[PDB]
């Protein structure tokens, strides 16, 4: 039991996070109300104090004489799902015949979508994201030709054995999920759930994955968060003998049922590496076009 | 089996098709979602947040990039001299590209709504002055003088305890929506021009800097909306990202 | 339908209207989201709110 | 009446006579972790007053050529007072923060500092200038401790992102002709209920002059910028021996 | 026929797709199901059953394999000497691989829950002693001495009529679930360390063995669960099985 | 539906929720199983149960 | 169905009867239109209408 006053009256333990703002319904743009001339003292909408950290509260009505306008313009297309639920390229995998890369009829791809600028820039607008996704696999030869070839795609989660060859025992796929499909068939397509151990994936992790000294040789791990590493995508031509055709697999991701937190400034320098925000120091360019003088167009 | 007949579209892969696809992990249940601050529900929420407008988008050497974030004002000769100008077109190349509004704008083909630019004076407390900021709707050429600019929508700013002032760029268009404006026939969708002039003069006493800077912050009004989702004009990658 | 509740948005302040043929909800379509917005969370996160008519620094 | 203010927490009190209100990041106050959001089973320790108080950790000098600086939280405190000890002895930590950046001058000086908070502020490198070398920032740069660290290229925040858009984050400005301080309250921000105060920095505090400091010859040229901060609703769990990293 | 349109996914064979397929034997009725003891409904039922933990996983020659099932304790010099140590990570290579919990764990990518290890003393009835068993949460390096280990979660075991004691390895994680930990960035999911020390000393009178053994049995607590089904790391076949 | 009851789980302590288009129930999907568990059957198969607080050998 | 109202004819004096399987109404079929007609709008746009029996120029 409790008895001393400071304990009885303390707020230690309040799990109810007080919120200063609440969301309101806004299916259309706000309307404009009629307004007239105002010649008042004390009243001053135009003047602000940006130092406070808040945006201007001044509206059209208070700055000029406005008419009434019934705005029925929809706000539907700017929802998270509307913006993100559009399949975009996130991975390309080659399976050549005579080659330097994967001349063995199989390949392993770490599931990381940061190798493509269009998609990457969009998701990096937010710090945390939680979503389900629809993946589509488009296969064909390097010329875009379709050939009678059977492939096997297998999802290898962290801890599961990664195939080391076209004949690896791991292809028995007794528990991992696999998709067998022909190039002649339409693109393969499946739904993937939100799989992180965290409540959300995060495109930015300012920290290290482990404890200890963080010496030069371990700096490759700064910013690496296992919670974002969902596993490997393995593919092979289904046979004990090398395929007759060179293949290319394009991977498209379409997010759905999206939630995002903490908006961030948008990338303005070319991307260089998947794992980090490194930029070319000798080519730091302005965010946009420039002109000769501030007083000329 | 049941009599069916395949129609055109069959086997096609539309990247924006909102369909149903087989689940790879049956009976899998995602990690519960705890509370995380700052959840955004609609991009329009972000468009109402003011970000810095690079009105002074002239310096280009790395060492001077930070200078683009602010432009100056200083004691003049009282002839209603011009201080600066810029197009109001938000989705057009220029000053607006530095703002989050301009960037998000790039992912949409059409937009509609009033805009606002708040100017913050960062001179010394002892500096005073009055500026005339004007918005010239389409059709009006760059005002040659303050008298001409004064004929459009404008605000007369007086420096004081309130460091900032807000210029509202009201929605004045012939069409309900504007596509991104650019030189050519698409200049049809131009929003107009914004010019800043000295109404009085930047006055300062002995002992205070003769030059101070103004920082411009821009965002959208609550009647702003965008439509027809598209890919942004920039692709931030040269070769493959490794 | 009587399916599993494994959608990434299960328990969201904005309800969705979707389609599905499988026992796992995450297979469902994106559907329509609810149109709520809270601009102030980012544009006006001030403790003691200041009116429009009044001068911001009293 | 919005200019004057007093912040009292623990055995510490801050006053200011030229404020510009207070920002509460993402519109919500710090709070302790609920029983439904939690996952770790051990009963947490909540030291209260001995750790949730104001700590004045560092002072930098604002010069006509300063580029700007940043600090990482909770890194800045991991070695200070009872908070530091708790952060070292425990695996799990969580808390909010009240940040109060100070900088006064005279009615004859001028300049504007942008004070903001950026969650998961991941630092990047210049990649060898040409962008061919995959370099990485060293520990002393990602977790600079209390001395903070100076931005090499403030325009892109040393991370390839425009500072011009940093205002999308909780922030305030210190415009000398207007105010002499910034106050920002920040709730715990992470995708997990608790985390290591050593291995993970939840956010970064940026102080960057956007409008250069200026004054005439004869006016006090030494204009300090001091950083004071207070943890809020601190919680610790997973106890064992103390660890510095 | 009825207008249909094939979507992507058509013709694909997803091994985990839970679909409907034509029955080969119409009107066939299976042999009725009599009562059989020991029906299991969920793998979690098995994870709560304790199996032997090979803490002493050092001997490798066939003739000594049985020695891995137990470790020793014996009269010491009373300096709080260390008896044994092992990582608590259940789905990691090491001692836990000998337990059914560890094996079943291998078929899942993520796990969550408290663990328990019960130690049974098999010395003579006349042998006595007190041991300190500690669990060091993540971040804490292998305790150099008993004084350091003592700062974590622990139990002080006293030998007596009750042959065994239970060390609970409470769930103390930053994430709701842990993936299988291993050297590298995945050490992020490590559970910690378990160390055993002499609190007093193994005391015995004249006529009784100076060395006795302890057998460790480990299982999961009732808050334990696993998710994201995957294939185990081992495949017990070299060539074709004939 | 009005089908045959030839499923391998016909008459199980755990009921299932499945889909089918054929007259033979075993063609049906795996569906969802019921979440009942009896750990004691294996972990505590003792005749005279012993409390937690008390010492197991009285 | 509970879909979006993005058809080019949303709010027309002539109602339509259509089919659709998507959440966006413009994907729907053309269907049947209503058979209303207003010839006078073009054939007889006169202010002071003149009878048939009478002479048009009174
Ligand atoms: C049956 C089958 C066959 C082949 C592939 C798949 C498959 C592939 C990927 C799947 O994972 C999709 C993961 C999407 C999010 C990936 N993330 C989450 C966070 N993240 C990230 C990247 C870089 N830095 C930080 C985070 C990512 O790249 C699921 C199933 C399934
Ligand atoms: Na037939
Ligand atoms: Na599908
Ligand atoms: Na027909
Ligand atoms: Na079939």
């Amino acid at each position: 039991g409790d008895r001393v006053a400071d304990v009885i009256e303390s707020s230690i333990g309040d799990s109810v996070s007080r919120a200063l703002t609440h969301a309101l319904p806004a299916p259309t743009g706000q309307n404009t109300q009629v307004s007239s001339h105002r010649l008042d003292t004390g009243k001053v909408p135009a003047l602000q104090a940006a130092e406070i950290g808040a945006s201007s509260n001044a509206s059209d009505e208070s700055m000029i004489e406005t008419r009434c306008v019934l705005n029925s313009h929809s706000t539907a297309e700017t929802t998270l799902d509307s913006f993100f639920s559009r399949a975009g390229l996130v991975g390309e995998i080659d399976l050549p015949l005579k080659g330097t890369t994967n001349p063995n009829g199989y390949a392993n791809w770490d599931i990381d979508i940061t190798g493509y600028a269009q998609m990457r820039r969009k998701v990096e607008l937010f710090t945390y994201m939680r979503f389900d996704a629809e993946f589509t696999f488009v296969a064909c030869t390097p010329t875009g030709e379709v050939v009678p070839q059977l492939l096997q795609y297998m999802f290898v989660p962290p801890g599961a054995p990664k195939p080391d060859s076209r004949e690896s025992l791991a292809w028995q796929t007794a528990t991992n999920p696999s998709v067998f499909v022909k190039l002649s068939d339409p693109p393969a397509q499946v739904s993937v759930p939100f799989m992180s151990p965290a409540s959300a994936y995060q495109w930015f992790y300012d920290g290290y994955p482990t404890f200890g000294e963080h010496k030069q040789e371990k700096d490759l791990e700064y910013g690496a968060c296992p919670n974002n590493m969902m596993g490997t995508f393995s593919v092979r031509t289904v046979g004990t003998s090398k395929s007759k055709y060179p293949l290319v697999v394009r991977i498209y991701m379409r997010m759905k049922h999206v939630r995002a937190w903490i908006p961030r400034p948008m990338r303005n320098q070319n991307y260089l590496f998947k794992a980090n925000p490194n930029y070319a120091g000798n080519s730091i360019k302005p965010t946009g076009a420039s002109r000769t003088a501030i007083t000329t167009l | 089996g049941f009599p069916t007949e395949l129609k055109p579209g069959t086997n096609q892969f539309l990247t924006t098709d909102d369909g149903v696809s087989a689940p790879i992990l049956p009976n899998f249940h995602p990690t519960p979602c705890i509370h995380i601050p700052g959840e955004v529900r609609n991009l329009l929420e972000l468009c109402q947040v003011e970000t810095i407008l690079e009105v002074n988008n002239v310096p280009t050497n790395a060492t001077s990039l930070m200078e683009r974030l602010r432009f100056p004002v200083s004691a003049q000769a009282g002839k209603g001299e011009l201080c600066a100008v810029f197009r109001a077109d938000p989705g057009r190349n220029g000053p607006w590209q530095s703002t989050l509004l301009g960037q998000l704008c790039g992912y949409y083909t059409q937009w509609s709504g009033s805009l606002e630019v708040t100017f913050m004076f960062t001179g010394s407390f002892m500096a005073t002055g009055k500026m005339l900021i004007a918005y010239t709707p389409p059709g009006g050429p760059l005002p040659k003088d303050r008298a001409t600019a004064m004929l459009g929508t404008h605000v007369i700013w007086d420096f004081g305890l309130q460091s900032s002032v807000t210029l509202v760029i009201p929605w004045i268009s012939n069409t309900h929506y504007r596509a991104h404006a650019r030189d050519g026939v698409f200049d049809y969708y131009t929003t107009g021009l914004v010019s800043i002039w000295y109404q009085t003069n930047y006055v300062v006493p002995i002992g205070a800097p003769n030059t101070a800077y103004i920082i411009a912050l821009a965002a959208a009004q609550k009647n702003f909306t965008m439509k027809l989702c598209k890919d942004a004009s920039d692709i931030l990658q040269t070769g493959t990202i490794q | 339908s009587h399916e599993n509740s494994n959608s990434a948005t299960e328990g969201s302040t904005i309800n969705y209207t979707t389609i599905n043929y499988y026992k796992d909800s995450y297979a469902a379509t994106a559907g329509k989201q609810s149109l709520k917005q809270d601009p102030d969370k980012f544009a006006n996160p001030v403790k003691d709110i200041f009116t429009e008519m009044a001068a911001p620094l009293k | 009446s919005d200019r004057v203010a007093q912040l009292t927490i623990g055995n510490s009190t801050i006053t200011t006579q030229e404020a510009a209100n207070i920002i509460v990041g993402y519109g919500e106050w710090p709070s302790y972790c609920s029983d439904s959001d939690a996952t770790a089973v051990d009963k947490p320790t909540r030291p209260d007053v001995s750790v949730n108080r104001f700590y004045t950790l560092d002072t930098k000098l604002w010069e006509k050529s300063s580029k700007g600086w940043y600090w990482k939280f909770p890194d800045v405190l991991t070695e200070t007072g009872v908070f530091g000890q708790n952060a070292q002895f425990h695996y799990l930590y969580r808390s909010g923060f009240c940040i109060h950046v100070q900088c006064n001058a005279s009615k004859f000086h001028q300049g504007a500092l942008l004070v903001a908070v950026l969650p998961e502020y991941v630092i990047g490198t210049v990649a060898g200038g040409t962008g061919t070398e995959d370099t990485h920032p060293p520990y002393k740069q990602t977790q600079p401790g209390a001395d903070g660290f100076e931005l090499q290229h403030p325009y892109v925040l040393d991370a390839g992102i425009p500072i011009s858009q940093l205002t999308v984050c909780p922030h305030q400005w210190i415009n000398l002709r207007t105010n002499n301080c910034a106050t920002i309250i920040v709730p715990y921000i992470n995708a997990l209920p608790f985390d290591s105060a050593l291995n993970h920095c939840n956010f970064g505090l940026l102080v960057v002059p956007i409008s250069p400091l200026d004054y005439d010859q004869g006016a006090t040229p030494v204009i300090p910028i001091t950083i004071t901060l207070a943890p809020m609703c601190s919680e610790f769990a997973g106890l064992r021996q103390a660890v510095t990293q």
